[PDB]
């Protein structure tokens, strides 16, 4: 199974070192792959240049990319984005640019996203998310 | 068995463990037993080796990175 | 060289089909090629599935990107757009994210971005870009 | 030393048979109006043809959605 970190539960674990995390991770079975989306990848890369050791901060994200890695798109990212972007664009933008890639990304790999606090994907009715957080 | 002190560490109390009792990993999980006692009990290898993926981000880091903005 | 049209430009050239374009297209060398980003590819999608006629639209696309190629990018890609995207923060100048994006594709091709929307994209100084409607 | 030729209804449209002694070699022409009410048509080079069909199938709906980007910041 492929499971995608977003950047909220990224954000969420570097300031937390939750119980139910290790509970979840506990259950991974050994083909299980614990993957991140490049958009989320640009995000830390962009938190490095806003940080105030930059070479810290890029060599935090090595050591995290180096077990999570990026996954980079193919056309059917785009296929799904096409879709979602039309039917959200009616319901007033309730999933931001960058989540709505990611979401698409998961749906591209058929990978369940992994996420923390971001009931708006539920919008998303064929992607299947879980919020690592919560039990 | 032991004695140990118990001390302040910035803003949160810490107990120092002796060499003899020494962990391995960088989390433990803590908890207090039916007699009242607290138990530290490290977690697995690979939960240490996942959680210690996220200690290395300072707070600029992370401020940055929360304001996604979207 | 890589040249990459950006959806604005993709947008006028239904609009107004002019000559102009077209020449400038003939000018491209022979190893050169004439592309546009995933992300222009996915709007293309998007306004499929806003449209009376979904399927002539598709074959539409398809046929556009039979010629003009989708490309999808590596991790140079977020290199560049972690380091766009905390420079126009900082600037308070964000521009439009999907365009963010297709202008990091750009650099992380060293590609010319074609658009007709100089000023949002001047703010990527690193960016070559040329306006083939002025 | 002209001809004449036949204004016919194709589809929505109007066209006009081209004789084979004015066969045009590409797929589209310029066309505009002289003050004299003629109409005058212009071919452009195959590389122009061939590049600006590719944008033939796109309707105005289309157009409307593609042009709606809601591009906002990151």
């Amino acid at each position: 199974m492929i499971y995608m970190l977003d950047t909220n539960i990224i954000i969420y674990l570097m300031k937390n070192r939750p119980k139910i995390i290790a509970e979840r991770v506990s259950q991974l079975l050994p083909n299980d792959r614990l993957v991140m989306s490049f958009i989320t990848y640009a995000e830390l890369i962009k938190g490095a240049f806003g940080s105030q050791n930059y070479e810290q901060s890029i060599r935090a994200i090595e050591l995290l990319t180096e077990r999570v890695n990026v996954l980079y798109p193919n056309e059917q990212i785009c296929l799904h984005y096409g879709k979602w972007a039309n039917t959200l664009k009616k319901q007033g933008r309730p999933i931001g640019n960058n989540d709505l890639w990611i979401a698409c990304h998961a749906l591209s790999l058929n990978a369940v996203l992994i996420t923390h606090n971001v009931k708006e994907f539920q919008r998303i009715t064929d992607l299947q998310w879980q919020d690592w957080t919560k039990l | 068995s032991m004695l140990t002190k118990v001390f302040q560490s910035g803003n949160s109390q810490a107990v120092r463990i002796p060499m003899d009792f020494r962990f391995d990993v960088d989390t433990v999980e803590i908890f207090r037993k039916e007699n009242g006692d607290v138990v530290l009990r490290p977690v697995s290898k690979k939960t240490d080796d996942f959680l210690a993926l996220f200690e290395g981000f300072d707070e600029t880091f992370i401020q940055a990175l929360e304001a996604r903005d979207d």
